């Protein structure tokens, strides 16, 4: 039902995005949100290392995102459902909007730099609402706090 | 029963005695696997897998928290959180000054309290081993053609202390406990002091040290148009640690592989846990098989005062005797 961003290019969407905000009914977002940052290689043609705290400690994560489309991606796990991510718009030099489908839905805004623009901010929270999401279930992360590293036994690695 | 839980990692090592004039561990003075008919375990929950949620950001844990059997002789033992401690870099453009700073980190390694009255030392940083390979090694290349890389780094994963009194000796030093005689004898105790050590361990650190040293052909590098910086990284790098030869390089695994780098010879000091290992493949095996990086010791024969075999006075003055000469 979302598209990909049409013609989407991994080699400019590469780099250090910030999450901005979530989109979700996630039970577990509505009952501490942390400072998150996403770093993007394209491997192949892509790498994705999110960095952020657990009580006080930095970790770094690190995923694989593959399926032949371009914004669409498949991310394995353990008993887990399997996450369909699509870059659905993206400038690749100030913002983006991911949607992830594990099964029945999460819209990610994330961008280069903060603050976004009030356009950037409104157009996410249009996608929120067409996703059959409310205003309250958007959830927006902090902007200070970020993790700059994870050493070597707070790397959380699924390749 | 209690049997199904790994014992305390490093337990058979901090049972062993220390001797400080030959650096090296003896056998067992306290008995490892003795447990006396009580069950008591250690939670760990330093070392679970951490699971990620990304679709609603949930970085959460894995009920796959471990116990550990805690044995009799250990008053207490506490798993620590894992944590990078940094990794030092040191050049050195002769071998005596990196045997000189070796050395002088061997002063840096032994302290001392003293009971209110037995001394208490105190190892820190302790390797258990003479480091006669490493010096024999080393001095293949006490050559002004060589130039020398250190890395080093330490991690303690856990700390413990052993118990006080009603100690549980091991079956061998009780028997050679047995066989000493009454009448003092020099021969017969140094031989015990031999075979038990100097001091045995009253608490510590389980852990690690990761440490290599590169020898290096410093003309052979100048050619190549790299330092012995360029070399460091990229040998670090290919030990995972963060920061068209180094791609020649590798891991430096074959002699073609590190003469592309100018590297004579990777000489390895890793201690605890596990060619030569990554960071990361060393600091996971320091989970299951760590030495006893740091230790509090006291003299041998102050272990006869804290036994279950109770009053053992004669053979205790004996052994502070020739103790007394062993050392000087
Ligand atoms: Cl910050």
């Amino acid at each position: 039902t979302i598209q990909p961003k049409a013609n989407f290019d991994a080699q400019q969407f590469a780099g250090t995005w910030l999450l901005v905000a979530v989109g979700s009914a996630c039970r577990f977002l509505q009952e501490r949100a942390e400072a998150t940052t996403l770093h993007v290689a394209p491997q192949g043609t892509m790498a994705v290392s999110t960095f952020r705290k657990l009580d006080g400690i930095c970790w770094q994560v690190r995923q694989l995102y593959d399926t032949g489309v371009l914004g669409r991606f498949l991310l394995q796990r353990d008993a887990r459902g399997a996450v369909h991510v699509v870059v659905a718009e993206t400038d690749y030099q100030s913002f983006a909007v991911l949607y992830l489908e594990r099964a029945g839905l999460s819209v990610k805004l994330y961008a280069r730099s903060l603050p976004v623009s009030d356009s950037v901010l409104s157009g996410f929270e249009q996608r929120v609402q067409e996703a059959h999401l409310t205003e309250d279930q958007i959830f927006y992360f902090p902007k200070y706090g970020f993790c700059e590293a994870a050493d070597q036994f707070h790397v959380l690695d699924e390749v | 029963d209690c049997s199904q839980y790994e014992p305390i990692p490093g337990s058979q090592k901090a049972a062993l005695g220390y001797n400080i004039l030959t650096q090296e561990d003896a056998q067992s003075v306290y008995d490892a696997s003795y447990y006396g008919g009580q069950c008591e375990t250690v939670y760990n929950g330093e070392w679970r897998e951490l699971r990620y949620d990304s679709t609603c950001e949930r970085l959460y844990y894995g009920d796959d928290e471990k116990y550990f059997r805690k044995p009799y002789n250990f008053l207490k033992y506490h798993f620590e959180a894992l944590a990078d401690t940094g990794i030092s870099s040191e050049f050195y453009d002769n071998a005596n000054d990196l045997l000189s700073k070796v050395k002088k980190d061997k002063s840096d390694s032994f302290g001392v309290t003293i009971g209110i009255g037995s001394p208490l030392l105190v190892g820190v940083g302790v390797s258990h081993s003479q480091d006669t390979s490493f010096l024999n090694e080393l001095n293949k290349y006490n050559e002004k053609k060589f130039i020398f890389t250190r890395i080093f780094t330490k991690v303690q994963t856990a700390h413990f202390k052993m118990r006080k009194d009603d100690i549980m000796l091991d079956e061998g030093m009780l028997q050679s406990l047995m066989e000493l005689p009454d009448q003092y004898n020099y021969g017969m105790y140094a031989k015990f002091i031999n075979d038990y050590g100097t001091h045995y361990i009253t608490s510590g650190s389980m852990g690690g040290i990761y440490e290599y040293i590169l020898v290096i052909d410093k003309a052979k590098m100048e050619s190549l148009g790299i330092t012995s910086r360029d070399i460091t990284t990229c040998f670090g790098g290919s030990l995972g640690i963060q920061y068209d030869h180094c791609k020649k390089f590798g891991g430096g695994k074959t002699e073609r592989a590190r003469k592309a780098m100018a590297v004579e010879d990777i000489i390895s000091r890793v201690r605890g846990g596990s060619s030569t290992i990554t960071y990361r493949s060393w600091g996971r095996s320091l989970k299951y098989n760590p030495v006893v990086i740091d230790f509090e010791m006291q003299p041998i024969h102050e272990v006869l005062r804290h036994t279950s075999l109770g009053p053992l006075e004669a053979k205790r003055q004996n052994l502070r005797r020739a103790l007394d000469q062993y050392l000087m």
